[PDB]
């Protein structure tokens, strides 16, 4: 509705019998492959991200925000626990750090 | 051609005005397209037609 | 040729054969007066909406 | 072909030009409408050959390779259910290219989420895409993950009911 | 020629891989929308009859 991409803001400009909108939008770029999982299995419990997504660079598991790569250590502060590991299809085993 | 949307509206309105002005030159089956020529050439019974 | 308008001086270089002038609507816009052969411009009298 | 009729028609001026120009404007407006509706992507996406979407079935909406028109079964049913100086101009986009545009949109929204509509197509598994959509309507991801088989079965049953309702309602 | 619809792109879909952006582009685009026309009024009596 306000340009191509994720809309940030817009500027109006007057034109003869018209209006010109300068739509400032956010475009993602330089994407990278990662191996992802729906949940983390730890101590017989399933951990799900509060706002982000589990990614792996090959050996280590992290959680990052969805629209920008910013890897962080999977802790209890950014995950929530629901159920055991027997139900979620594709759950992987990884440690969950406790601050 | 960046500003073609406004120029399209301007061209359509100017072309409609030009067509409306051009339609005065047609007699539509009458002897002349000029009203003064008809009013100066004919009696009112046929100038009425 | 009948009509109403203000007759003013003009700067249109008519060729010898040329007598009058016509606009897009075909209404006469300039005329050459007989007897004196001068070229008179025909400008419609002022009008507008009240 | 009457020349006397055209000689009398020239007395009325440029009415025919106005009618032809209005119809030409309508004719290009239809192509502009189709261009604005269907051509919202400049990349023609394809689904992967393996249809492993975590139990979700899209065969009724993906194009059928056995059909020469490359239409979906639903689109094929939709196309089956619709039945002096005059000329009909053909549309600029044929039905095959409109079907190709819809196939590209379906492949983009299945394999890449809403990311292809805002930039480059970023691949994501479909049971994760669904969880993101669940979080968009305010339901936690765990609910989707725990009950993924039931949601896939409900989705497939609803798609089949859509095809049955379109085939059973005139 | 028969017009192409787009460049062909095959999305590398698999059931356990995701693509995450590592950078961004701030893109400014123009959108031109007409608002009004020229306000034209025609004296119907003067147009038909003068
Ligand atoms: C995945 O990311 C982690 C974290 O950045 C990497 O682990 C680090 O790797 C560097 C380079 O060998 C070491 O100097 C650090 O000591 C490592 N940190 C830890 C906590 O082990 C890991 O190498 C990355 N893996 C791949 C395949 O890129
Ligand atoms: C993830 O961890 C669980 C629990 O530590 C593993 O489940 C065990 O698997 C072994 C052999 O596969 C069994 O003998 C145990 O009885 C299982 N324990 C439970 C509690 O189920 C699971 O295999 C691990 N998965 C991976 C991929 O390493
Ligand atoms: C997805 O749905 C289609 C259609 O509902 C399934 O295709 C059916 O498969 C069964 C058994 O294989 C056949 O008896 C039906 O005739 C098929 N229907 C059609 C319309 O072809 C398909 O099996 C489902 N699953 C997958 C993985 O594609
Ligand atoms: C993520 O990985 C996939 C597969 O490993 C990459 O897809 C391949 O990309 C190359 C180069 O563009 C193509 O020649 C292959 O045909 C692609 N394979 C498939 C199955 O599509 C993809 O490019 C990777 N993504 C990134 C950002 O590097
Ligand atoms: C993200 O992208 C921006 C540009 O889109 C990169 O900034 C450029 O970096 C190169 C090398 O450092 C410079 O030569 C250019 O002058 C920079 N451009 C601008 C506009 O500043 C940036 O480095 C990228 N970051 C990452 C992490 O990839
Ligand atoms: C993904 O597919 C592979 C086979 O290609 C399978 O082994 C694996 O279990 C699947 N994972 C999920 C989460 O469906
Ligand atoms: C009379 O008109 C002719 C042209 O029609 C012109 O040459 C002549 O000078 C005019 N004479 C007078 C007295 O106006």
């Amino acid at each position: 509705f306000c340009g191509k991409g994720y809309h940030l803001m817009s500027f109006p400009q007057s034109a003869p019998h018209g209006v010109v909108f300068l739509h400032v939008t956010y475009v993602p770029a330089q994407e990278k492959n990662f191996t992802t999982a729906p949940a983390i299995c730890h101590d017989g419990k399933a951990h799900f991200p509060r706002e982000g997504v589990f990614v792996s660079n090959g050996t280590h598991w992290f959680v990052t925000q969805r629209n920008f790569y910013e890897p962080q250590i999977i802790t209890t502060d950014n995950t929530f626990v629901s159920g055991n590991c027997d139900v979620v299809i594709g759950i992987v085993n990884n440690t969950v750090y406790d601050p | 051609s960046a500003l073609g949307k406004l120029q399209d509206v301007v061209n359509q309105n100017a072309q409609a005005l030009n067509t409306l002005v051009k339609q005065l030159s047609s007699n539509f089956g009458a002897i002349s397209s000029v009203l003064n020529d008809i009013l100066s050439r004919l009696d009112p019974p046929e100038a009425e037609v | 040729l009948t009509g109403t308008g203000v007759l003013t001086e003009s700067n249109k270089k008519f060729l010898p054969f040329q007598q009058f002038g016509r606009d897009i609507a075909d209404t006469t816009d300039a005329v050459r007066d007989p007897q004196t052969l001068e070229i008179l411009d025909i400008t419609p009298c002022s009008f507008g909406g009240v | 072909d009457s020349t006397e009729c055209s000689n009398l028609l020239l007395q009325y001026g440029s009415f025919c030009t106005q009618l032809n120009r209005a119809l030409t404007g309508i004719a290009v407006e239809q192509d502009k409408n189709t261009q604005e509706v269907f051509a919202q992507v400049k990349q023609i996406y394809k689904t992967p050959p393996i249809k492993d979407f975590g139990g979700f079935n899209f065969s009724q909406i993906l194009p059928d390779p056995s059909k020469p028109s490359k239409r979906s079964p639903i689109e094929d049913l939709l196309f089956n259910k619709v039945t002096n100086g005059l000329t009909v101009l053909p549309p600029l986009l044929t039905d095959e290219m409109i079907a190709q545009y819809t196939s590209a949109l379906l492949a983009g929204t299945i394999t890449s989420g809403w990311t292809f509509g805002a930039g480059p197509a970023l691949q994501i598994p479909f049971p994760m895409q669904m969880a993101y959509r669940f979080n968009g309507i305010g339901v936690t991801q765990n609910v989707l993950y725990e009950n993924q088989k039931l949601i896939a079965n409900q989705f497939n049953s609803a798609i089949g009911k859509i095809q049955d309702s379109l085939s059973s309602t005139p | 020629y028969t017009m192409s619809l787009g460049a062909e792109n095959s999305v590398a879909y698999s059931n356990n891989s995701i693509a995450i952006p590592t950078n961004f582009t701030i893109s400014v685009t123009t959108e031109i929308l007409p608002v009004s026309m020229t306000k034209t009024s025609v004296d119907c009596t003067m147009y038909i009859c003068g």
